[PDB]
């Protein structure tokens, strides 16, 4: 800590003690059933783009490694997860959107995107929690006539909203001419196909987006599940992964209303203090274990090499990862004393310490303030002086520091 | 009907989420009904509908018990996937389908495409009922409070904190939408939900005690 | 707004104004002189129990030694601000059987051995009065071991890393230096500030306190027991506005409430995000990759540090300003405690 | 007895050991030498990871600035107690008991 | 004369100033007028600079 061989006599701060982590408890609801990840990537054909279909998945095996071989594509798109440890967590509700775009819109598919095909059929929320899946279909949808099954809008009198279909026909109305139901010059349907070929441009080749929709830290959890579930213990540290949340805890027991319908409890600093059991429904505080410091309670390197030790504010119960106990914690190496002496080492909440002979051992005691004195008052008591003493006392006061010029180019970037 | 005009009072507070806090001053951004707000009776012997200002705030004192849904859609005839709530005594009857209801739908006592077909508990039972709809960001969700009421007379100070009762997967744009009828003589109301913040009292049970409208005074500002 | 009064002074040739009485008035004036000594750990609060936000707090070099540099000079300094301020005096002085001290009813600043503490009936007031936060002076991890009722504020504080160090000197002893000072007080007056204790009866010691502002002595040589039940009343008046008319502790509540706001703060900025996908640390561990999930790790050790060199600048401020009042009590307790001070309106 | 003074050397030298130790710190860089940066990188990957070497060099001299600062302002203190004591200790006899 | 509460005076107004020709600076970004980022760039590029 001093970064030095030679330690002055006092008491130094060191780093923190903690209690290791025991066991691992794992705590998934038990689902059993599965789900087609597979039938809904290699199917006949998409839905339309502004006809998306979302589609409700619940109980089922949650594998998200698996579709990296149920579809040939090239890598993930993902905003605020990550495809490497999705199989780890554990959530309400997944949605697979799904439609077949044009090439060059593929980067028009993010959050905060403004355009032609951004606005008019299909459009992300603000903050988009998923991934944005997507690969070529040059060869399972391609037509020398052209693909005319697909529909784009490309008028429509106001934008989209986030995550909401508007399926319908009508005749635009942006000429004066009042046709009102015919499809003729001027007032155009938006019902207009976007026509490929085999032989067409690879620059724009069509795609098969395929979004995720994943809803979490909310609700029931329902689409988890490849891990193995263990047991569970009460007041060890141990880890932890309730769902997905992951910490080391105790799991106390206590009295907390729970509503039906709530599964989660954070206290202040969005910390979460209270987990359902996803098994059963019933009680589970969490609670880290004991902790503290250590400080070392030392003389002088050249004088002697015993040592001790304090812990921060702790019952010694459980000291590692003879004993005097205060209100500051419990002392290891020191034997206590009830004499008082005029301290050297403040040692804690009261107490002191200092380096007494009575082989010499490092002794602590309870502070001395002083000796302490019973003078005399009555209604005929006074002390006068019959001598002085003329001393000179010695004090010492700062007056100026070192006048430091620092040139911010030299030292930042160093010509 | 006759439209008869008092105070909401503070009214129509719901869950903004499920996760179990306890003396939590928590506040957040939702779309939902202001403090002291606009009635709106509906009570008469006999169908208009109303515009859907991004949610609506119902409240029934009917000792009969008889209200069987709250129609949403597009224009209300079997366009955009129109909602029926209809209750019986066994259960509940909660779909959208298309069956052509022009005008006048009343419910005697004695198709298409329908998507959804859910059917849970029977919901509906000196009682007042509260049931908050909603629609942000494609999704739907029911709300439901079953507060036994004391007066008969208008909406009272005590607090009915909606908890959620249903959340759709699915969504469309709500533009128009009505109550449907019950006969062979009812009284509700209907409330206007504008955007503004809460600020919640947690209680040591966690149930939600006293919310204020940021939005509506200066003291209140001034204590959210 | 009215600026008070429209007085006016009756000045002329030779108008003057001399007062015929007195008021021997005891003006309470209330200073802090230490504040909360904390110490943040820099592992519990930025990082909890991660290996990764340990490793990447590494690349920043000496910045939480530095932090925790700071912090224990601010908590050897507010020890010393104590030391400074109580312990003007060598040897603990003790009571007279006799409590008859020149007529003045000193029960009430004089500890009684009723309470097991060696506490006074006026400071256990100024104890009820200021609503301390009950910080980690105290041992209560056994009591934030058993969920009782809600979960507290200082557990929440205590499981972030933010500790809270004991004083050195406890309230006991505190106690012990004040009735010292009390008794040299009484019993010595003045002259103890001078090496040792020159015991003096309070009438003596009072009228040298009185030929010290310009009154000769006999003011209270003939109004003794005037002067005595002044004082008696005026420290009546003081016990009663302690125990219903509270407007007068505000500078101490007002220290105790900036270090509980403080901590508040520091613990309610882990739900901030600093531009992060989320402020759940471990969350951000079980969703993203490796390398995405350091780049928002930094972000969030950019952003809590941030908040913690606000924090302890935040602290040298007010441990400047701590240290000013402390230097203004220590000079108090030196000048005017120990002797009689000529500043005016000091 | 000179345990002051003593203190104020150690502590303006720690503070300048700490200034010129704290060029060794990397602050999320892929090092910490600016001749190195600019020799093995590009010109705006290199300007990025020197934009991270500037603003945690910006960070480390604004906090040696700012201690410097409130340990400028303790110094006036002390220097304003010393002035005074040389104004009614040494230029005249002050009546300030304990001073 | 007085030259201690121009000092307090120049002080606080070179402060302002320095605040004010403070947002002039780009801080490693492509301009410092944010209705120029918001009209030039898309939002996850405008939320970077
Ligand atoms: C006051 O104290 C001083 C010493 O501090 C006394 O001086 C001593 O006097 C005796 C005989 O008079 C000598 O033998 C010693 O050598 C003196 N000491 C020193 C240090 O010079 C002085 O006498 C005392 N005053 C009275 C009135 O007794
Ligand atoms: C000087 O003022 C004091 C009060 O500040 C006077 O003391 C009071 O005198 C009245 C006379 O009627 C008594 O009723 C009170 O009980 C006294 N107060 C006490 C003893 O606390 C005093 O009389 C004044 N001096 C003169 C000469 O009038
Ligand atoms: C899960 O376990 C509980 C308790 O053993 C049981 O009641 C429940 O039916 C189980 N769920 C399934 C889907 O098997
Ligand atoms: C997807 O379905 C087609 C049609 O039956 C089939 O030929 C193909 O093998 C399937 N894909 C996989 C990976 O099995
Ligand atoms: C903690 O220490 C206190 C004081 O020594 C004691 O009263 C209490 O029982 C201890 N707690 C335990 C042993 O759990
Ligand atoms: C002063 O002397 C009287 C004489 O009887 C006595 O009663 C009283 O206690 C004395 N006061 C003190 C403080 O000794
Ligand atoms: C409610 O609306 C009516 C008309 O729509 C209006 O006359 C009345 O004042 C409103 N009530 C209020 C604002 O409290
Ligand atoms: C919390 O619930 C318990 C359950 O009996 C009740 O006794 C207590 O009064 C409730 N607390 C409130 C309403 O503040
Ligand atoms: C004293 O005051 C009177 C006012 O009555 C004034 O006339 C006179 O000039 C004053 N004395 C002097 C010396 O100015
Ligand atoms: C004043 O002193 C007497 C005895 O000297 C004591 O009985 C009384 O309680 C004191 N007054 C107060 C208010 O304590």
């Amino acid at each position: 800590t001093l970064k030095s061989f030679t330690v002055e006599k006092g008491i130094y701060q060191t780093s923190n003690f903690r209690v290791q982590p025991t066991e691992s408890i794992v705590r998934f609801p038990n689902i059993t059933n599965l789900c087609p990840f597979h039938e809904v990537f290699n199917a006949t054909t998409f839905a339309s783009v502004y006809a998306w279909n979302r589609k409700r998945i619940s109980n089922c095996v949650a594998d998200y490694s698996v579709i990296y071989n149920f579809a040939p594509f090239f890598a993930f798109k993902c905003y605020g997860v990550s495809p490497t440890k999705l199989n780890d967590l554990c959530f309400t509700n997944v949605y697979a959107d799904s439609f077949v775009i044009r090439g060059n819109e593929v980067s028009q598919i993010a959050p905060g995107q403004t355009g032609n095909i951004a606005d008019y059929n299909y459009k992300l929320p603000d903050d988009f929690t998923g991934c944005v899946i997507a690969w070529n279909s040059n060869k399972l949808d391609s037509k020398p006539s052209g693909n005319y099954n697909y529909l784009y809008r490309l008028f429509r009198k106001s934008k989209l909203k986030p995550f909401e279909r508007d399926i319908s026909t009508e005749i635009y109305q942006a000429g004066n001419k009042p046709c009102n139901g015919v499809a003729g010059p001027n007032c155009y349907s938006p019902l207009q196909s976007y026509g490929f070929r085999p032989t067409y441009g690879v620059g724009h080749q069509p795609y098969r987006v395929v979004v995720l929709s994943f809803e979490l830290l909310h609700a029931p959890a329902t689409v988890c599940g490849p891990k193995k579930s263990t047991n569970l213990v009460k007041n060890k540290c141990v880890n932890f992964n309730f769902n997905g949340l992951t910490g080391t805890g105790v799991l106390t027991e206590s009295n907390k209303k729970f509503l039906p319908f709530q599964q989660f409890g954070r206290d202040i600093a969005d910390t979460t203090d209270a987990v359902r059991d996803p098994q059963t429904l019933e009680i589970l505080d969490i609670t880290p274990c004991s902790f503290g410091g250590v400080s070392v309670i030392t003389p002088g390197t050249n004088t002697s090499n015993q040592v001790a030790v304090l812990y921060q504010g702790v019952n010694c119960t459980e000291v590692p990862v003879n004993v005097f106990q205060t209100r500051a914690g419990c002392l290891i190496g020191a034997e206590y004393v009830n004499n008082s002496y005029e301290c050297d080492i403040p040692i804690g909440a009261g107490i002191c310490a200092s380096y007494q002979t009575q082989s010499q051992s490092i002794i602590a005691y309870t502070m001395s303030l002083g000796a302490e004195n019973s003078v005399a008052y009555s209604n005929n008591s006074i002390a006068i002086p019959t001598n002085f003493t003329i001393s000179v006392t010695t004090e010492i006061l700062p007056v100026s520091m070192t006048k430091t010029s620092v040139d911010c180019t030299m030292y930042i970037c160093g010509d | 009907r006759t439209q008869s005009y008092t105070n909401s009072f503070t009214r129509g507070v719901y869950y903004p989420d499920k996760v179990f806090r306890s003396s939590v001053l928590h506040s957040t951004q939702d779309l939902f009904l202001p403090f002291f707000s606009n009635v709106t009776w509906f009570h008469a012997i006999h169908n208009p509908a109303l515009p859907f200002n991004d949610g609506v705030y119902f409240a029934s004192t009917e000792k009969s018990n008889i209200i069987r849904g709250w129609i949403f859609g597009t224009t209300l005839d079997s366009k955009t996937q129109s909602l029926l709530i209809v209750n019986n005594a066994t259960n509940v009857v909660i779909k959208v389908c298309e069956f052509q209801f022009c005008n006048d739908p009343f419910l005697d006592v004695y198709a298409n495409n329908c998507t959804f077909e859910y059917v849970s508990q029977p919901f509906l039972m000196k009682n007042l009922r509260e049931f908050v709809f909603k629609n942000i960001d494609g999704y739907f969700k029911i709300y439901s409070k079953h507060t036994p009421i004391n007066l008969e007379r208008d909406l009272p100070q005590g607090f009915s904190a909606l908890e959620p009762l249903v959340d759709l997967p699915i969504g469309i744009n709500i533009t128009r939408f009505q109550t449907l009828l019950a006969l062979h003589a009812a009284a509700y109301y209907v409330g206007y939900l504008q955007p503004r913040t809460f600020l919640l009292k947690y209680n040591e049970n966690g149930t939600i005690t006293d919310a204020v409208d940021c939005a509506l005074d200066p003291l209140s500002e001034t204590k959210c | 707004m009215s600026l008070g009064a429209e007085n006016s002074v009756a000045y002329s040739n030779n108008s003057i104004a001399i007062p015929t009485n007195f008021t021997i008035s005891v003006t309470t004036e209330i200073l802090p002189v230490s504040m909360t000594k904390t110490s943040v750990d820099c592992t519990m609060y930025i990082c909890g129990d991660s290996t990764e936000c340990s490793n990447l707090l590494l690349q920043y070099g000496s910045f939480c030694t530095q932090l925790k540099r700071a912090l224990t000079g601010i908590a050897v300094e507010q020890d010393k601000n104590t030391q400074e301020v109580f312990a003007q005096v060598k040897q603990i002085y003790k009571t007279p059987p006799i409590k008859y001290f020149g007529g003045f009813n000193f029960s009430q600043i004089l500890p009684d051995p009723s309470k097991p503490s060696k506490r006074s009936f006026i400071e256990d007031l100024l104890f009820n009065k200021v609503t301390l936060a009950d910080a980690g002076f105290i041992k209560q991890y056994g009591d934030c071991l058993g969920d009782i009722a809600a979960r507290d504020l200082i557990c929440a504080q205590k499981f972030n890393g933010l500790t809270v160090l004991p004083p050195l000197l406890t309230d006991e002893m505190i106690a012990q230096y004040t009735s010292a000072l009390l008794a040299g007080t009484i019993t010595s007056g003045w002259t103890f500030g001078a090496g040792a204790a020159l015991q003096i009866p309070f009438a003596m010691q009072m009228a040298y306190r009185f030929n010290g502002i310009g009154v000769t002595q006999n003011v209270l040589y003939e109004n003794q027991k005037l002067i005595a039940n002044q004082f008696n009343s005026a420290i009546g008046k003081i016990q009663d506005s302690l125990s219903s008319t509270a407007s007068a502790l505000g500078k101490l509540q007002d220290v105790v409430n900036h270090n509980a706001q403080a901590l508040n703060t520091l613990v309610k900025q882990l739900s901030s995000k600093f531009g992060a996908i989320s402020s759940v640390l471990n969350d951000i561990l079980s969703r993203l990759d490796k390398v995405e999930a350091e780049v928002q790790i930094d972000r969030l050790i950019t952003g809590r540090l941030q908040s913690l060199q606000t924090y302890v600048t935040q602290q040298l401020i007010r441990a400047a300003e701590i240290r000013a009042s402390a230097n203004l009590a220590a000079t108090k307790m030196s000048e005017c405690v120990l002797g009689q001070s000529k500043r005016v309106d000091f």
